[PDB]
RNA sequence: AUACAGUGAAACUGCGAAUGGCUCAUUAAAUCAGUUAUCGUUUAUUUGAUAGCAUGGUAUAACUGUGGUAAUUCUAGAGCUAAUACAUGCUAUCUCGACCCUUUGGAAGAGAUUAUUUAUUAGAUUCUUCGGACUCUUGAUGAUUCAUAAUAACUUUUCGAAUCGCAUGGCCUUGUGCUGGCGAUGGUUCAUUCAAAUUUCUGCCCUAUCAACUUUCGAUGGUAGGAUAGUGGCCUACCAUGGUUUCAACGGGUAACGGGGAAUAAGGGUUCGAUUCCGGAGAGGGAGCCUGAGAAACG
């Protein structure tokens, strides 16, 4: 039976997906910035 | 069962060993999967670890690649013409790694005609294919070599024999027949 | 070689495997010998 | 044996656990976990034989089920967790942090620690590699692998990591003339200065070490854990400081 | 209709010159329903690796048999589609239908036609009721939803932009794949109207950073001798758009290089018709615009071929007066200020021929 | 459970219920996710060769995946047992009347011995095995190998006396006649030889012959008839000659089939006449009468057959093939069902009232 | 002779495209074994194909490095080398004269004869009796 | 509490049952003791990283009732119903950014957007505003056809949460609209752990009333192929004849399991080594199969 708890769990799963995507994106961007400044120096 | 160890052999100083223990499972030996030409029939085996190893006992379709032009296409199989294991296995059509096979040519014919517009047989500087394989194109059946292991993956992927290896194996063919 | 040699070696169990057997000839061979003679050679 | 073994006799335990011989007949098998087995210290023998905070395995299990004993910021709940070298054990109601570190006698030992030294941790960078999407990573000794490190980190380094999040705080290279800790060998537990580093071809890279009472001995790079710079050890040592008499 | 045997059952029976191949009259009677089931097996989405492997199976299915099966398939595709609005009018649409379903039908059409194009590079035919009509219908409705609606339906505007870009690149592909098999003069005026609406207006400010499919198409226009009819149909609209792209200095050297390749081609190609002389004088204005370039803007292959363009200008001499000769000595002092270590002695000798 | 021809009524009691191009493994998975007479009458990979025991109660067959033997008993109507060997066995015969002793030419260039109590020791053959036949008046397993040798093994000596000589590169089919105890060997070089025991000499050598397209034959059937006098040779163009005992003229001259090679010729003793089975890799088996030499019936299983046997009583044709079920056929037109499937006559009534 | 057998003797995965008309038409791959040893010219530029060659084949050297003297060369690409040393024997307060014969694969690049002193390295097991592969010969 | 929520038999499902325990018949480098490799491989769990339809289907156990039968942990007929059962199936970001602007930037546009099997590439060894500018030639070992990255194909072939517990909030177009906490199991790859597998150098009881052996059925290697996790005469197809040696090989005797120990004569070192630790092998007979990460189990 489809429950508001189930809809909560589904949007929680989508939220966790976009959250870990954002975390990987920020990690890659900051490593790129670090390598760029190390190479220029 | 088929054992894979070596203590059933003689020693290196002219001596025979004794039986060390019963055959443990971690040295298994199984039946060779001598694949024949037919409709594709592959069996699944659950081997050590969670490994899914497939043994093709009959195969009808193989992937083959041009190394000179650098393409790859799926195609049928006309059948084996030479295998340096045993000529009786060549006769009884045992599809095995490092064997020579005849393959159909009309998919590569379609590819060259579609990409070029020039029908093979009968961008020309990029269309200059070898004369032997062009004669095989006009015949409709080309030569190839198969080296995909049959009983480890159940696949037949190989490369179409180009000039050097094609010439050596064509000399082998003409010396055979 | 490995197993490609024919040498007339004696085997233990197969000598007493199933031999001997019957003389189940449908004839007495006295006509079959001259039948061999009067085969497709003649 | 047919498969893996899953018990551990009393006499067959490592000697430096100081387990008595006449309590029972078995000894706890450390779990599958971050650190090793033969050179580790489980939570059970920690909270019972090392700190005298509990009497039985059932009371240790009741403690860990009440979830007090955090490890490396995270909460354990299992009894045979295999704590090793340079570990953080965080008691929140007894108001303590513990660096599990070595001593000079070889015995693992406690060090009472506050949060400003519990929040970091030194790890021997051991194996640097590459992986999926061409990204780099680095493998420490405690099973901690860090993707996207600083490219100035090489093999046999020392990295200080955050504990809460997990980012690298900083790093220390392997230079002759630093403060190192010897993990293995006969003379494990001493600190001094490394004078030089000879190399072998496919062999053990032996290192000479002079200790601060000015004496020389020999160790191995497999055992060397770099701790820090001259006069500035990055962690609080236990008393004795690598001077053995 | 079955799934797990699909590509292999295809390579067994439906291959001609094979086992159990369909005879000619049997092909004639059963091929429409084969077209419909393969319309389904192309309408399949490639959301997974196995699904795109079956899509590569169907893209290998199509170009083997003959022309009229695929031609009737594209006519049925256009029948699911339509061009009779835009071609019952001149360039107007009476009932505007900017629905996501409609544009999705257009995008699926673009997908199937670019697939059959890519797999049947040369031997594909151009049935006139299946390419020009629906492609210009697609990009015209793309421009219609670009200008009519606001930026609220971001799904619709985004998919319209992707549809437009795919329309440009597939038109470029079919042009560069057929070359000059036939005259496009049946709807050449209409496709050139679709060309002259956005591109000459805003070609330089937008498409300047990386080489575009439109620029490659106009390069093919200048390269092949029969595709000058747009240039001779308007008052050099695409030519002045090219000149505006050259005059803008933020355009990249990788964009401007092939422009000068097309410039060398159109200077080298002679035609004894109207407007060709005014065209090559506008390419002399392009020489005036390349006069500051090649060393502050613009690459060994590039500097070599642009020097060859100067050598070709010298050999044919389509420009003669003292104005262009002073511009020639200005370009000469520029290119002799330019380097020589990365060049060849024959190219230096061509420099000497210019001198 | 159907009928192929129109004038004659034929019966495939067990076989693939789907005809062609819809493969059997997907068909069986699909129909198990959506009436047989003997329990577990299938192999689910393939099958090589059948020989019914002389008692008419054991059916021994060889299949491929983990190459093994299915021993069925008609009393139990199921597997008597199953047994795995190493390689895919090619040729086999049960030496005794019961299954207690079996020999088999094994594809790994060897001969193996299946038994009641177990598996007696494998023995290697010096050349690749082509065809092994058991002489049963002088106890001999003799095997034509690959090429010019026909090795010989006696069951009292255990050694090898002498390999017989056949001066061709192939030994395509070997048989023995016991009504007149002669050896027969047919080779695809259009050559057939007949050999004589107790004197160790070749006596006959013949059968050069060409087809319509002027190609060399490939004689895959060298059999004879129940009288032990007239013989039958059969080759790749659907080509069947039936010769007499000592003439160069074949009694029956027939061409049929296709370029696909026929595999087995067998005789049948009817009530008044003699009949013939040809079985070909045109997935076809035709049922002729020998006096006319006429194809009175024909069965098409829609999928190929590698071997056939007829029950010694009447009615039943076992067929070993590459499919999932090893399949067998009932013929009412020569006789009834045998003593153990005695309700198949009523199932025949059922299909006729269907 | 480079094609002495029914299989095309070549190293795996190396491809020389016939599309380019390069002068050096045969591409050969080797590797620096290192370990304080040199890659000889006859190995790096010879016209032989091997898998058990330490320099051109697909077998690395690792582990123990031994020394021996060549005794008999009557097997293809393999030589038995003789280790001579002294024995630990307790009874009579001296050594014992002992010897060990070690079968070692050899690459055809090196030129060998009976009595040469050779240094060898351990390699992954190739056959029933061979375990080592030579890395440097020295005449005597 | 009018969907259950507390309590819980039975049954489905998941996990484990290869740990532990017991005896010494065997075997003289067979295991073993020490040492090394895995650049020759496999590993459930752990730990840590690691993935851009308001929810579809059946088919049953458990359970009710009719039974046959002499009967075991005997079954059949008929009637229900669940899953983490089984089978299925869906959902906008980065690069150059003209242009306007200087702060802090966007803004049209041109482009890209998981697992197999094969084939191809890369990863190579001078001037000074003496205040200031450059105005030139990946990691890894001792090494790897390495990790990795890319293209084109390829596959009877894939996971890319249709789950579960507690509480119940934040916003506001007050819709039950859209978000959001803590945590239980699942899923790919890699690392870690625990292991398993083969291996390099040395070390065995007595014996010439035992000098000659393998050379067939491989005994020595090479070419090539199948077999599992992987090299491998492991075995198979062709070729040669290879190796042990009084430096005693080979077999022949041990009522010899091995390693550590204990007793023993004030001493050379001698008798148990059965004990309580680490290894090794094994529980109607034989053959073939079974599940599992892990057996040739003792089921």
């Amino acid at each position: 039976l489809v429950t508001p708890q189930r809809l909560q769990r589904k949007r929680h799963q989508r939220a966790l997906k976009v959250r870990n995507a954002q975390a990987q994106r920020e990690a890659a961007a900051e490593y790129a910035q670090l390598l760029a400044k190390r190479l220029s120096e | 069962g088929i054992s894979r160890d070596s203590r059933h052999k003689r020693s290196a100083t002219g001596a025979k060993r004794a039986q060390f223990r019963k055959k443990r499972k971690f040295e298994l030996g199984r039946q060779p999967a001598n694949t024949k030409i037919g409709a594709k029939r592959i069996h699944s085996v659950r081997t050590r670890g969670g490994n899914k190893k497939y043994r093709a006992l009959r195969i009808e379709t193989g992937n083959f690649s041009w190394a000179s032009e650098g393409i790859s296409k799926k195609t049928r199989i006309a059948g084996v013409v030479y295998h340096p294991s045993n000529n009786e296995l060549v006769r009884t059509n045992t599809l095995t790694k490092a064997a020579i096979v005849q393959i159909d040519a009309t998919p590569f014919r379609q590819w060259f005609e579609a990409h070029y517009g020039q029908t093979l047989g009968k961008r020309a500087a990029s269309a200059k294919i070898e004369s032997s394989v062009e004669s095989q194109f006009s015949a409709g059946r080309l030569y190839a070599c198969i080296s995909s292991r049959p009983g480890q993956s159940g696949r037949c992927d190989g490369y179409i024999l180009e000039g050097e290896e094609l010439a050596f194996y064509l000399r082998r063919l003409t010396a055979k027949k | 070689s490995k197993g490609r040699k024919l040498n007339y070696s004696v085997q233990d169990p197969i000598a007493n495997y199933e031999a001997p057997i019957t003389s189940g000839y449908k004839w007495s061979d006295d006509q079959i010998d001259e039948f061999f003679a009067g085969l497709l050679g003649q | 044996a047919r498969g893996p073994k899953k018990h551990l006799k009393r006499l067959a335990a490592p000697h430096h656990w100081l387990l008595d011989k006449l309590s029972g007949c078995y000894a706890p098998r450390p779990s599958a976990g971050p650190h090793k087995l033969r050179e580790s210290l489980p939570l059970i023998v920690f909270l019972r034989n090392r700190l005298k905070y509990a009497l039985n395995g059932r009371e240790v299990k009741a403690i860990l089920m009440q979830r007090h004993v955090k490890v490396d910021g995270k909460v354990r709940t299992d009894t045979t967790y295999p704590a090793g070298f340079m570990d953080v054990i965080t008691l929140d109601a007894t108001n303590e942090n513990f660096r599990l570190v070595y001593d000079v006698k070889g015995r693992f030992a406690v060090h009472r620690i506050t949060d400003e030294e519990a929040s970091y941790k030194l790890g021997k960078v051991k194996k640097v590699q590459l992986g999926k999407k061409g990204v780099p990573y680095v493998v420490t000794h405690d099973g901690r692998t860090i993707r996207y490190p600083d490219p100035n980190i090489k093999v046999n380094d020392t990295v200080k990591i955050d504990l809460a999040s997990g980012k690298i705080t900083d790093f220390i290279k392997f230079d002759a003339g630093k403060l190192v800790y010897v993990t293995g060998g006969r003379n494990l537990g001493r600190i001094g200065t490394i004078v030089h580093k000879e190399r072998h071809d496919g062999g053990f890279d032996l290192v000479h070490i002079k200790d601060s009472l000015d004496n020389t001995f020999v160790t191995r790079l497999n055992n060397v854990f770099v701790i820090g710079e001259q006069g500035k050890p990055y962690i609080s040592l236990p008393k004795g400081k690598g001077i053995k008499l | 209709l079955d799934d797990t045997l699909f590509k292999d059952e295809i390579t067994t029976f439906l291959t001609e010159n094979g086992s159990q191949s369909i005879k000619a009259e049997d092909e004639k009677v059963v091929m429409p329903y084969v077209l419909r089931i393969f319309f389904g097996r192309a309408q399949v989405p490639p959301t997974s690796g196995q699904k795109r492997s079956r899509k590569i199976a169907v893209i290998s299915v199509l170009p083997n048999f003959k022309k009229p099966y695929i031609n009737d398939f594209l006519s049925l595709a256009s029948e699911r589609l339509d061009y009779n609005y835009f071609f019952g009018n001149s360039h107007q649409i009476n009932s505007s239908k900017a629905t996501l379903k409609t544009i999705r039908r257009m995008t699926g059409f673009v997908n199937i036609v670019n697939s059959t194009l890519s797999v049947l590079r040369t031997n594909f035919p151009l049935h006139t009721n299946s390419v020009l009509q629906p492609l210009i219908y697609s990009i015209a409705m793309a421009y219609y939803v670009l200008d009519t609606e606001s930026t609220e339906e971001v799904h619709l505007r985004k998919m319209a932009s992707n549809l437009r870009q795919q329309g440009l690149k597939c038109l470029s592909s079919v042009f560069e794949f057929v070359g000059n098999t036939f005259d496009w003069s049946t709807s050449m005026e209409d496709i050139y109207a679709v060309v002259v609406k956005p591109r000459i207006s805003h070609f330089s400010d937008e498409n300047l950073q990386q080489p575009s499919s439109l620029l490659r198409l106009f390069l093919y226009w200048a390269h092949n001798p029969s595709l000058y009819q747009f240039l001779y149909y308007d008052e050099f609209a695409t030519a002045t758009a090219l000149m505006d792209t050259i005059s803008n200095q933020h355009v990249k050297e990788a964009v401007i290089g092939p422009i000068i390749e097309a410039a060398d081609s159109i200077i080298r190609n002679p035609v004894n018709d109207d407007h060709y002389v005014d065209l090559v004088t506008l390419i002399c204005t392009s020489c005036l615009k390349i006069l500051p370039s090649l060393y502050v803007k613009l690459d060994s292959n590039s500097i070599s071929t642009f020097l060859n363009l100067l050598v070709s200008i010298t050999e044919m001499g389509f420009i003669q007066d003292d104005h262009v000769r002073s511009r020639l000595i200005s370009s000469l002092i520029s290119i002799l200020k330019g380097k020589l270590k990365k060049l060849q002695e024959n190219d230096t000798q061509k420099i000497l021929k210019i001198l | 459970k159907s009928t192929s021809a129109n004038d004659v009524s034929v019966y495939q009691v067990s076989g693939t219920n789907v005809s062609r191009s819809l493969p059997d493994w997907i068909a069986k998975k699909r129909k198990r996710q959506l009436v047989e007479l003997i329990q577990d009458f299938e192999f689910s990979e393939a099958s090589n060769k059948i020989k019914v025991s002389r008692d008419g109660q054991y059916c021994m067959a060889t299949g491929t995946y983990k190459p093994q033997i299915h021993v069925y008993d008609f009393a139990n109507l199921s597997l008597k047992f199953d047994r795995h060997t190493d390689a895919e066995n090619v040729d086999f015969t049960i030496l005794s009347d019961d299954w207690t002793k079996s020999v088999h030419l094994q594809n790994d260039r060897s001969i193996q011995f299946q038994n009641k109590g177990g598996l007696h020791y494998t023995t290697r053959i010096p050349k690749f095995g082509r065809s092994l036949v058991y002489n049963k008046v002088n106890c001999d397993l003799y095997v034509g190998a690959s090429g010019n040798e026909l090795y010989r093994l006696n069951l009292e000596k255990g050694r090898f006396l002498n390999p017989f000589k056949l001066d061709t590169e192939g030994v395509n089919h070997v048989s023995i006649n016991e009504v007149n105890g002669l050896l027969a060997a047919g080779t695809e070089t259009n050559v057939v030889e007949f050999w004589d025991p107790r004197s160790r000499s070749r006596v006959s050598k013949l059968y050069l012959e060409n087809n319509i397209d002027n190609r060399p034959f490939q004689v895959t059937t060298t059999s004879f008839r129940n009288d032990g006098l007239t013989f039958a040779c059969g080759t790749s163009n659907g080509y069947s000659y039936i010769y007499d005992l000592r003439t160069s003229e074949p009694s029956i001259i027939k061409d049929q089939g296709y370029g696909f090679d026929i595999k087995k010729i067998i005789w049948l003793d009817n009530v008044g006449t003699e009949n013939k089975i040809v079985t070909c890799d045109k997935r076809i088996a035709k049922i002729w009468d020998r006096l006319d030499g006429k194809a009175y019936a024909s069965m098409e299983p829609s999928v190929d057959i590698n071997d056939i046997e007829h029950v010694p009583g009447t009615g039943m044709f076992f067929t070993a093939n590459e499919s999932i079920p090893m399949h067998t056929y009932y013929i009412p037109s020569l006789g009834p069902s045998p003593r153990w499937c005695s309700f198949l006559d009523s199932i025949t009534e059922e299909l006729e009232e269907k | 002779t480079v094609q002495s057998e029914r299989a095309f003797q070549k190293q795996p995965h190396i491809f020389n495209n016939p599309k380019v008309k390069t002068s050096k038409r045969t591409k050969r791959w080797y590797k620096n074994a290192g370990l304080g040893f040199k890659t000889p010219k006859t190995a790096i530029e010879g016209s032989y194909i091997d898998k058990k060659c330490p320099f051109t084949g697909l077998v690395s050297i690792r582990g123990k490095i031994l020394t021996g003297t060549v005794v008999s060369t009557k097997m293809h690409r393999t030589i038995v080398i003789r280790r001579a040393y002294l024995h630990y024997i307790p009874k009579y307060n001296r050594y014992e004269k002992r010897h060990k014969n070690v079968p070692v694969h050899v690459s055809p690049a090196f030129r060998v004869q009976v009595g040469d002193i050779v240094t060898v390295g351990q390699c992954r097991p190739i056959s029933k009796t061979v375990r080592f592969n030579v890395v440097k010969v020295s005449a005597a």
